[PDB]
């Protein structure tokens, strides 16, 4: 029912020939809505969701601005962690941070989040109270230190409260059609025999947003935790996302085995068997 | 830290012999993001593929979409073929109309 | 559209 605007940044200290040195890309819930990068010190900017259209001017001439800034100040930060942690100068390293807020039905905000990785391990997380850090390690605590001296949160507090809302605002009323919905599964049970005589039912579920769903195979009186094959959600491209999962059985007891699906489009969780 | 690709080959719409459709190659859980991604039908490469920005997810491993348009028969055959700087040498899946 | 300087 909430609904969240999320960000995920990452630079690096030595990209590949034409690669970023700085890339963004922003989501609504599920859906990406631009992408921003710096390639050789020029910014760009992309819109990835139909409502972008809407946006005037102003807000891709203010971006802009913001790329040129963000990419700078996460090159020099690269520069300070390659000294911290006594690295060498020729590697390339890795830089990444998210940054969120969430609102409720009723679009009040809930929370927020902003998180740091260092060469892909948790650096340092701003805390559900906004306002101290959570480090890992002596040079993450030196960077709280400073944090938390110069009152920093303050400053995320009035991003969160100013532009973060305002732009979740605004993105889920202009996209509101595809940003408010939930479409359901659409799921059937396939039947494949194998050549030494036993059989595969795989579970399929297809066309379903939000990707959070759960899929879970059951014998009789029996749990097959261990015994399925379960793949990743994957997107099917269009803007759904569809999932499987998998156990062998033996010849003649497939209706010993059921199916179900869990997701927030369902009214309750739905049971399939191999029809036939 | 280094993390391997983990691959996936799959249809956008469940297939039908002859009908238009969209092959998709999905790609997650790497580390750094460097990352080399062709496609193949019957033994030649696929000039026109599409691939999404790339992103990531909590855990901070990268993902990303490749994609292309495929009419699946019951003859061709359709890969996709991954290098990362965590393996030493390229890894090819093939599509299966039953995955 | 937002960073902290980590040092
Ligand atoms: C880097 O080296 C200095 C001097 O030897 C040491 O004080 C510091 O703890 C080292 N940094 C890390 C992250 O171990
Ligand atoms: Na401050």
């Amino acid at each position: 029912g909430s609904h969240s605007l999320r960000y995920f940044h990452t630079a690096v200290s030595r990209p590949g020939r034409g690669e970023p040195q700085y890339i963004s890309v922003g989501y609504v819930d599920d859906v990406q809505f631009q992408r921003c990068d710096s390639i050789e010190e020029i910014p760009r900017m992309e819109p990835r969701a139909p409502w972008m259209e809407k946006e005037r001017p102003e807000y891709w001439k203010e971006l802009k601005l913001k790329v040129k800034n963000i990419a700078q100040s996460a090159r020099a930060n690269l520069r300070t962690l390659l000294r911290y942690y006594n690295q060498s100068e020729g590697g390339s390293h890795i830089l990444q941070w998210m940054v969120s807020c969430e609102v409720g039905p009723d679009m009040r905000l809930l929370g927020a989040h902003y998180q740091a990785a260092y060469d892909g391990s948790d650096y340092i997380t701003l805390n559900e109270d906004l306002s101290s850090w959570t480090a890992v390690d002596m040079v993450s605590q030196i960077t709280k230190s400073r944090l938390e001296s110069a009152g920093t949160a303050e400053y995320f507090r009035a991003y969160v409260e100013g532009e973060c809302l305002e732009l979740l605002h605004r993105f889920l009323r202009n996209g509101k059609e595809i940003l408010q919905r939930a479409d359901p599964p659409k799921a059937h049970v396939a039947h494949h025999p194998r050549p030494k005589g036993d059989v595969t039912l795989r579970c399929w579920a297809l066309g379903f947003y939000p990707a959070d769903i759960t899929l879970t195979w059951q014998k009789d009186e029996e749990d097959l935790t261990q015994d399925m094959e379960l793949v990743e959600t994957r997107p099917s491209g269009d803007g759904t996302f569809q999932k499987w999962a998998a156990v062998v059985v033996p010849s003649g007891e497939e209706q010993r085995y059921t199916c179900y699906v869990h997701h927030e489009g369902l009214t309750e969780p739905l049971a399939l068997k191999w029809r036939s | 830290i280094q993390k391997t690709p983990q691959i996936q080959v799959y249809s956008r719409h469940p297939p039908e012999n002859g009908k238009p459709n969209i092959l998709n190659c999905y790609v997650t859980q790497f580390h750094p993001p460097h990352i080399e991604i062709q496609m193949l039908k019957n033994g030649k490469k696929i000039p026109k593929v599409e691939m999404s920005d790339m992103s990531f997810s909590k855990d901070w491993s990268f993902y990303i979409l490749a994609h292309t348009e495929f009419t699946p028969t019951e003859t061709d055959t359709y890969a996709c073929r991954v290098k990362h700087d965590s393996m030493a040498e390229p890894k090819t899946v093939y599509w299966d109309r039953d995955m | 559209m937002f960073f902290i300087n980590a040092l």
